[PDB]
RNA sequence: GGAACUGAAACAUCUCAGUACCUGAAGGAGAAGAAAGAGAAUUCGAUUCCGUUAGUAGCGGCGAGCGAACCCGGAUCAGCCC
RNA sequence: GCGAGCUUAAGUUGAAAAACGGAGGCGGAGCGAAAGCGAGUCCGAAUAGGGCGGCAUUAGUACGUCGGGCUAGACUCGAAACCAGGUGAGCUAAGCAUGACCAGGUUGAAACCCCCGGGGGCGGAGGACCGAACCGGUGCCUGCUGAAACAGUCUCGGAUGAGUUGUGUUUAGGAGUGAAAAGCUAACCGAACCUGGAGAUAGCUAGUUCUCCCCGAAAUGUAUUGAGGUACAGCCUCGGAUGUUGACCAUGUCCUGUAGAGCACUCACAAGGCUAAAACCUUAUGAAACUCCGAAGGGGCACGCGUUUAGUCCGGGAGUGAGGCUGCGAGAGCUAACUUCCGUAGCCGAGAGGGAAACAACCCAGACCAUCAGCUAAGGUCCCUAAAUGAUCGCUCAGUGGUUAAGGA
RNA sequence: ACGAUGCGCCGAAAAUGAUCGGGGCUCAAGUGAUCUACCGAAGCUAUGGAUUCAACUCGGAGUUGUCUGGUAGGGGAGCGUU
RNA sequence: AGUGGACGUAUAGGGUGUGACGCCUGCCCGGUGCCGGAAGGUCAAGUGGAGCGGUGCAAGCUGCGAAAUGAAGCCCCGGUGAACGGCGGCCUAAGGUAGCGAAAUUCCUUGUCGGGUAAGUUCCGACCUGCACGAAAGGCGUAACGAUCUGGGCGCUGUCUCAACGAGGGACUCGGUGAAAUUGAAUUGGCUGUAAAGAUGCGGCCUACCCGUAGCAGGACGAAAAGACCCCGUGGAGCUUUACUAUAGUCUGGCAUUGGGAUUCGGGUUUCUAGAAACUUGGAUUUCUAACCUGAAAAAUCACUUUCGGGGACCGUGCUUGGCGGGUAGUUUGACUGGGGCGGUCGCCUCCCAAAAUGUAACGGAGGCGCCCAAAGGUCACCUCAAGACGGUUGGAAAUCGUCUGUAGAGCGCAAAGGUAGAAGGUGGCUUGACUGCGAGACUGACACGUCGAGCAGGGAGGAAACUCGGGCUUAGUGAACCGGUGGUACCGUGUGGAAGGGCCAUCGAUCAACGGAUAAAAGUUACCCCGGGGAUAACAGGCUGAUCUCCCCCGAGAGUCCAUAUCGGCGGGGAGGUUUGGCACCUCGAUGUCGGCUCGUCGCAUCCUGGGGCUGAAGAAGGUCCCAAGGGUUGGGCUGUUCGCCCAUUAAA
RNA sequence: CACCCCCGUGCCCAUAGCACUGUGGAACCACCCCACCCCAUGCCGAACUGGGUCGUGAAACACAGCAGCGCCAAUGAUACUCGGACCGCAGGGUCCCGGAAAAGUCGGUCAGCGCGGGGGUU
């Protein structure tokens, strides 16, 4: 062994609460950890960044159904 | 050897090459597709080579 | 005739360098010199030396690095003979 | 100094003094791969960008000093080597010419001649024997700042041969010579010596001196024919600008899958009932790569509803890129190590002062200077040794105190 | 009689000479609990004193605050020799 | 040029290896070498120049440029061993002829038996199981020889038990002369602790009047040479070869020196009733003597002449071609690494570690990638998977159909994590968005790279439309830079116009996998070693630890007929000591001398003897085993360097 | 939001779901109804789909009861932990302050809010 493979370093780059450009990056994910609210639009890589510039914020029933949105 | 090959792909007028893999593997001859490269529209590229 | 350390963080092309060195000829100097040229204005008008053009052009495992010439400004300016 | 401009170089003329000398250099426009356009320009078929001017038009240039950089010995000393042209065979390694030397004793080959290959004579051969010179160094010892930079006593090898030795002479540097050790080539030969290239290179070592003030690190990350070295970040400092952006703490919010805890999936696993045993139920458990769950904390944002003083960028100079311990959390190890590798906090490095007998790391506490002044921290108060042989309820009679455990009493 | 426990006994052998730092300590100088009183540092306080910075005033000075452990290093003021 | 070989000439000269003499010297031509062959394969310059292009109005000039024909040499085919060699592993060209064998060769090894000694790791003779013998890198013998090595025996000895007495030269004392290596400074003790872990110099405690002198050799990690061992340096040098590169030398084709001619000519021209005389441009054998080389004669090397003699247009030499070329030469020969080597690893992806942000090491624990898919894409539309039970045709645990349960227990191309049931899974229709030009904004990185990306243009594709397309559910499927190939384009293109060449856009060439990648192009060895450094780093020794080692204790199964504990103590557990093999890397590489012996010793006690005990399966005696006890004592020899161990022969005991 | 009830479409996002079950009927919805063709089944008008009444609330669906199941879920007490401060040689553990689960019990629920329309009491 001692094979091992580069860091990724995914994770929510947008906290709820944090106004965003257009296009800013707000969660990194293998999948779809988030599923994306209103206003955001999802990658190739399943990461999903805002289109209109605002606040974030988190709709989270959770357990696959957690969602973010950004307010304008 | 190899088994897929990086083909070439020549517009009728023949201004342009898109260049893609394809693979001797299904494609026993075939490669017919299309491109927009001088001429406005996309036109009929065979990609023998 | 003609190095090698060395640099290239190795090392062959490259550089170090036509350096060091050996050998020949000669003088108070020597060399060179009176365009089958530079050059791109149908200009220049022998040779040598300084400034500059200029690290420009360019050469280079296009790497380390190596690097002009013309224009122009001065020092000195004689062209003579088969 | 002059300033939207600034200034010479070579030289010329003077020199107890400096002036002339505009060839030339820098600023003035940028974009482009370039043609080339031009405050626009490249990409492109037009519109999206990059660099750029407007705007802040940030003013440049000739010198001086100084910080750095470059190139050249480039802070000083220090290689083993390499190359060039020489000097050396007067030592030694061989050759050649020519001369010389080897006491003495032992043995008795042929050939030659007689009696029958054998006996006798005779003869005087030998890389023969012994042993002096001489040549050589076999073993111990002595000598070991020697009597001597290779010897001495004693012992030993040869000693007519492949011998020793004089003179003269020839052969040398990757070359000679070598009955072959890489031996000898002028007392250090796996490539002599001298002069030179030449201050070779040296990522390696050591060394780098007058004083005071201020600030103050790093031993980390990535890359590397890289790992004890460099590049760029990270951290230090000096200046300019900005102007609280810093920092801790509080509120609000969001994100997380650890501790714990659980079996709901995966692996495992404990007693039974059930049954063609997988499955199934009651009961019972472990899990870094298991999770129905899941804190404490922790990170980002916003505020400051609150105390504080840092921060940010831009330009000059750096060094550091070997860390060490302790505690907590893991891995590796044997739940070893003053072990090794990470996270994290603090000390040490760079830290003085009191405590811990002593003691970088531990506990206390960050030394501007002076005092024969006062309160305290940790730690202490019998004598050493500063300070209650302090007070009150016990506990242990073992010197336990002042070195462990399973286990026994 | 099994039990909880507090302090102790045994378990308990290493190499030059012993020891808690030593003396000595139960007629506490051990101990667990409390409470004082003092010792005790270059920490803090007092008086004097000077630098770094910054505000505040007059054409470096002086006041108030504040700061001053220090390796590589960066900066600054100065002393000595020809 | 000249010399040596050699004033020699195959009974001689050169090289290589065996190494008198004796009997001898087996097998294997596959590779390598070499010697022959030389049907065919390939192969340089040169001869040829068909064609492809520029540039000019053109004549012409000019850049490329095939086919065929071109030597040696290599591939191919024989052979060669007193050529390099090979003659073994529960197919290779063969597999060991004689002879020898525990060897100078034997690891296990002190092999087994015998010999010799009281005792024999040695030695000798047999045996053979030859790790890992062997036939001219010679095998088996050999008399004689050896300052050769090994084993034995005689002889005599101070080698020794075990030393004593004597001599002389030192050594010591006095007078004369009088150095040296060394040297931080010294007002320089013992223990025990402590500190970089071996203390005169730090702590406590003990001891010690000041100073000499003759002695000894424990300490001052004493002295001496900036460790010759080990590691490091993108140090060095010597040596090696099928590492690389060249190259003296050497072989080979063509051109010149270099020529007449006959003779066969694939061919040239004007020549003539498909034709041949003048004639060749050459090639080819063959031959010739003026070039040249060489030799003999009064004139030694050289020149002349030679009645002369031989070779001969070759040989030798000049240029150029291609091959051979460790003989020479200049160099290359990676790093991490609980010391170097060996093994492993070097880039990208997944998980745990990773301590609920991102990040985080290890030669830590697990596994994948160097691709695929013309549809496994875009779009439009449509289906729902495992598994179980009941029932069923040849099948039955599981083909296939049929019902019931069925937030998934399936699937997703490959590895896993995330994710997914309103699909990313499955199945069709259409077509290529597997587009060109751009890139607001961010994520990530020291850079450089990398990731995601709304929306705009030109134009497509699917859908009735909203809309979705600039690749795949996602994360691996990859290499800057240089130097070049191919297609466009019309920017530079040196006087001008062109062209040669260059630039740009597209694309191709990389286990450069040591995967940020030193060159286009590179292996060993050093014990003849050299330099510079390192306690940054091994071998010793000390230290820390104590796995392993040594020891003790608890339990108690059984053994002990009986009876656990007189003794012994399974399977398990707890400690101690630091003597073993270690680990670790802390002081020491400007030096800490290392194993065994000898000489001196001193200490512990886990006690071999001796002394005092308890229990005993202790009648007695001799014992066993445990306790207290460190005063003293603990033998001599054979074997081996040994420690050890074995043995002889004794002991209170060894 | 006059009172109910139906068809649909949202918010919510198992305290709403399952099962047992009962009411429902031409009003709404639902099966049945036929198929050469629109349109379709990798076979079947089962599915889409096109042409409709009877019939029937069977099945599905809507709506009520329902605490067997699932789903949620305290308090309390712990586990753990931020800071502080300790002991054990060690594995390990304690104390002060404050934050504090998971599992289980107690107990809670077969929901809750819109919007448009259709038909009822005519
Ligand atoms: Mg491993
Ligand atoms: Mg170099
Ligand atoms: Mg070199
Ligand atoms: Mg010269
Ligand atoms: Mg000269
Ligand atoms: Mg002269
Ligand atoms: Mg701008
Ligand atoms: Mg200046
Ligand atoms: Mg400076
Ligand atoms: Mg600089
Ligand atoms: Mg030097
Ligand atoms: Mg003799
Ligand atoms: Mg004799
Ligand atoms: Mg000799
Ligand atoms: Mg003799
Ligand atoms: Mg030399
Ligand atoms: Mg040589
Ligand atoms: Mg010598
Ligand atoms: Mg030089
Ligand atoms: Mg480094
Ligand atoms: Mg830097
Ligand atoms: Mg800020
Ligand atoms: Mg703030
Ligand atoms: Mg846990
Ligand atoms: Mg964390
Ligand atoms: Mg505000
Ligand atoms: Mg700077
Ligand atoms: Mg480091
Ligand atoms: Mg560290
Ligand atoms: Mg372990
Ligand atoms: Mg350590
Ligand atoms: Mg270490
Ligand atoms: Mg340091
Ligand atoms: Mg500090
Ligand atoms: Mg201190
Ligand atoms: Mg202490
Ligand atoms: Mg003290
Ligand atoms: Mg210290
Ligand atoms: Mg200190
Ligand atoms: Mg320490
Ligand atoms: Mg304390
Ligand atoms: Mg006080
Ligand atoms: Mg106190
Ligand atoms: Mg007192
Ligand atoms: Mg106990
Ligand atoms: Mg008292
Ligand atoms: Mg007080
Ligand atoms: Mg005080
Ligand atoms: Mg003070
Ligand atoms: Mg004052
Ligand atoms: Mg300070
Ligand atoms: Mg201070
Ligand atoms: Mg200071
Ligand atoms: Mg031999
Ligand atoms: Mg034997
Ligand atoms: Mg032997
Ligand atoms: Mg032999
Ligand atoms: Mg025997
Ligand atoms: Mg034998
Ligand atoms: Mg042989
Ligand atoms: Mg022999
Ligand atoms: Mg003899
Ligand atoms: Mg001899
Ligand atoms: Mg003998
Ligand atoms: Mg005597
Ligand atoms: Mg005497
Ligand atoms: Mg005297
Ligand atoms: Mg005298
Ligand atoms: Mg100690
Ligand atoms: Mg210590
Ligand atoms: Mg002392
Ligand atoms: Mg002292
Ligand atoms: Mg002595
Ligand atoms: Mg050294
Ligand atoms: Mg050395
Ligand atoms: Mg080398
Ligand atoms: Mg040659
Ligand atoms: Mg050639
Ligand atoms: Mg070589
Ligand atoms: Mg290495
Ligand atoms: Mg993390
Ligand atoms: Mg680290
Ligand atoms: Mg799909
Ligand atoms: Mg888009
Ligand atoms: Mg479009
Ligand atoms: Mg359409
Ligand atoms: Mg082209
Ligand atoms: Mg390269
Ligand atoms: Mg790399
Ligand atoms: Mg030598
Ligand atoms: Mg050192
Ligand atoms: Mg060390
Ligand atoms: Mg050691
Ligand atoms: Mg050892
Ligand atoms: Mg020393
Ligand atoms: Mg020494
Ligand atoms: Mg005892
Ligand atoms: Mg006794
Ligand atoms: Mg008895
Ligand atoms: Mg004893
Ligand atoms: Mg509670
Ligand atoms: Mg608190
Ligand atoms: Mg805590
Ligand atoms: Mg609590």
């Amino acid at each position: 062994n001692g094979r091992d493979s580069n860091p990724k370093y995914l994770g929510v780059k947008k906290f709820g609460g944090e106004v965003v450009k257009a296009g800013n990056i707000l969660v990194r994910q293998r999948g779809t950890k988030f599923k994306a609210g209103q206003g955001v639009g999802m990658g190739r890589d399943h990461t999903l960044f805002a289109l209109s510039d605002g606040k974030v914020v988190f709709i989270n029933k959770g357990k696959g159904a957690r969602f973010i949105s950004i307010e304008a | 050897p190899r088994i897929i090959v990086k083909m070439e792909s020549s517009a009728g007028t023949g201004f342009y090459y898109t260049t893609t893999k394809n693979r001797r593997n299904t494609q026993a001859k075939l490669e017919l597709k299309k491109y927009d490269p001088v001429a406005k529209k996309h036109v009929v590229f065979r990609e023998k080579k």
